[PDB]
């Protein structure tokens, strides 16, 4: 049994999230068929399932917002989650459920919830008082790249993964650890490139 | 309420680890319908144990499961590289419902343990002029790749406005994580101090800032 989630990728805030799972290698006219998710944030969260008969049962905290339905003519089952917010951004997994366990899982699909349109970042300095950096705040969509001194500075650099904030906009940071006595003699510049908004920023830190 | 697992466990190749999974009499303690799932990055979770102690066909017998009262345990003997993954427990919770645990990363130790470097940056005056205030806690050069971050305002817990990233491998093979406390300039001004508290391998590193 193989399961494959399909879906919109991006959903606006307060819209309905709809996903489908197409099953191959066996029939959805046997057993239970379930959805589970994982916020980039937490572990797994069971959403609910549907028995092949059409009978459903949902996570008590999601029940009021959830519908799972069968589409047997295509060996598919679906999820509708109403009025999504930032807390619903997650990888959504479909899985077969049988004999008190979840025996076959899909690989999952990321749904991002954001009503944002394209926006380039504000880049703020993270000045030293030796570590220093750049806060690349409030951009959409991904991705941003960050270099330091146009590529010339690499040792002690790390650019962290983006967070998606409740605003529906992303932020990330990039930090560099440098020698204490370099602060007077040498400038440190983060080069932030956001292709989607056609924005490049060079910010020189303290 | 998600079932309670530890965040991180680790052991060397050939050695053993145990992962606990603590629920209640309504779930873990109420039935013998406890299963465990292994998840590699970007892969489908795989059932490793079901009904507390039973192994699916193909799963090596080095994986074993037990339960006492409200706590289930998964034990992985003779660790091999491929056992490095996230593991989740799951229980039947009554009235046709299920609850998953919070997840444990299992690390198979291939390099030296290391505690994080932690740097806490206050909001810049430039950001404050933009009418926003972001505290930025950057956490680098740790192994194994799992960390707990707690924010404090005047020493007491904060969990509004917190966003933390999952540890990422750096070019030097150690791990990095970031955390953000997002607030308004008046909220930033409404406390005497803020602290980012990072727990790793039973050790804490705390940095504090003030306006």
């Amino acid at each position: 049994v193989q399961l494959q989630e399909s879906g919109p990728g991006l959903v606006k805030s307060s819209e309905t999230l709809s996903l489908t799972c197409t099953v191959s290698g066996g029939s959805i006219s046997s057993y239970f068929w379930s959805w589970i998710r994982q916020p980039p944030g937490k572990g797994l969260e069971w959403i609910g399932y549907i028995y092949y008969s059409g009978s459903t049962n949902y996570n008590p905290s999601l029940k009021s917002r959830v519908t799972i339905s069968l589409h047997t003519s295509k060996n598919q089952f679906s999820l509708k989650l109403s009025s999504v917010t930032a807390a619903d951004t997650a990888v959504y997994y479909c899985a077969r459920h049988r004999n008190w366990l979840f025996d076959y899982w899909g690989q999952g699909t990321l749904v991002t919830v954001s009503s944002a349109s394209t926006k380039g970042p504000s880049v703020f300095p993270l000045a030293p008082s030796a570590a220093l950096g750049c806060l690349v705040k409030d951009y959409f969509p991904e991705p941003v790249t960050v270099s330091w001194n146009s590529g010339a500075l690499t040792s002690g650099v790390h650019t962290f993964p983006a967070v998606l904030q409740s605003s529906g906009l992303y932020s990330l940071s990039s930090v560099v650890t440098v020698p204490s006595s370099s602060l007077g003699t040498q400038t440190y510049t983060c080069n932030v490139d956001h292709k989607p908004s056609n924005t490049k920023v060079d910010k020189t830190v303290e | 309420s998600a079932l309670t697992q530890p965040r991180s466990v680790s052991g060397s190749p050939g050695q053993s680890v145990t992962i606990s999974c603590t629920g209640t009499s309504s779930d873990v303690g109420g039935y013998n319908y406890v299963s465990w799932y292994q998840q590699h990055p970007g892969k489908a979770p795989k059932v490793m144990i079901y009904d507390v102690s039973k192994r699916p066909s193909g799963v090596p017998d080095r994986f074993s499961g037990s339960k006492s009262g409200n706590t289930a345990s998964l034990t992985i003997s003779g660790l091999q590289a491929e056992d490095e993954a996230d593991y989740y427990c799951c229980s039947y919770a009554g009235s046709y419902t299920y609850v998953f645990g919070t997840g444990t990363k299992v690390t198979v130790l291939g390099q030296p343990k290391a505690n994080p470097t932690v740097t806490l940056f206050p909001p810049s005056s430039e950001e404050l002029q933009a009418n926003k205030a972001t505290l930025v806690c950057l956490i680098s050069d740790f192994y194994p790749g799992a960390v707990t971050v707690a924010w404090k305002a005047d020493g007491s817990p904060v969990k509004a406005g917190v966003e933390t990233t999952k540890p990422s491998k750096q070019s030097n093979n150690k791990y990095a994580a970031s955390s953000y406390l997002s607030l308004t300039p008046e909220q930033w001004k409404s406390h005497r101090s803020y602290s980012c508290q990072v727990t790793h391998e039973g050790s804490t590193v705390e940095k504090t800032v003030a306006p």
